[PDB]
């Protein structure tokens, strides 16, 4: 009983947990859980963007270096 | 991005500069419809009916 | 009170108050509120048409310079 342990897990379950946490964020800074829009997602996602926004970049510099090669010490 | 490449790539260097405000406002426009647009079948409200 | 500062809003919000705008703007004109037909949009709108052409010809004018620069001598 009591769910000790470490087993196996619906993905039902997965965003069901996400869930009561991104709830209980709220209550901890605005105190009130009405939520008639959630910033906490919002918020994050764009943080998200802008890391990739920073990996594709580096991809270009990647396929520079292979259509015109040269070099520096490393 | 792959035709941008491949023109850089070839060398004709077009694109610098200014030159780039075609890829770019394409790019932009590809973006409006793909992310806003308007709703289907199942959302037959909208501004013009409400 | 209520409705004061700067508080959240959603979708919905928006074009509930554009719609106020609309309707009470032509009531200082026309001094009725029917609204059968909404002039105001077209009239606005067709500002906006203006403005596009406006942008295609000079970007079309751009398209020009790349085809036959003022450099060909000889």
């Amino acid at each position: 009983g009591s769910g000790y342990g470490l087993g196996l897990s619906t993905r039902t379950q997965v965003t069901g947990y996400q869930f009561l946490a991104r709830r209980t964020a709220m209550a901890l800074t605005r105190w009130r859980v009405r939520m008639e829009i959630e910033p906490g997602r919002r918020q994050t996602l764009a943080v998200v963007a802008s890391v990739s926004a920073a990996l594709v970049i580096c991809l270009g510099a990647l396929l520079w270096s292979f259509i015109s090669p040269s070099g520096q010490l490393n | 991005g792959g035709m941008v490449a491949m023109v850089f790539a070839s060398g004709s260097h077009v694109f610098g500069g200014i030159g780039s405000i075609f890829p770019l406002f394409m790019m932009v426009g590809i973006m409006m419809m793909m992310f806003r647009g308007m709703g289907g079948g199942q959302q037959q409200m909208s501004r013009p009916k409400l």
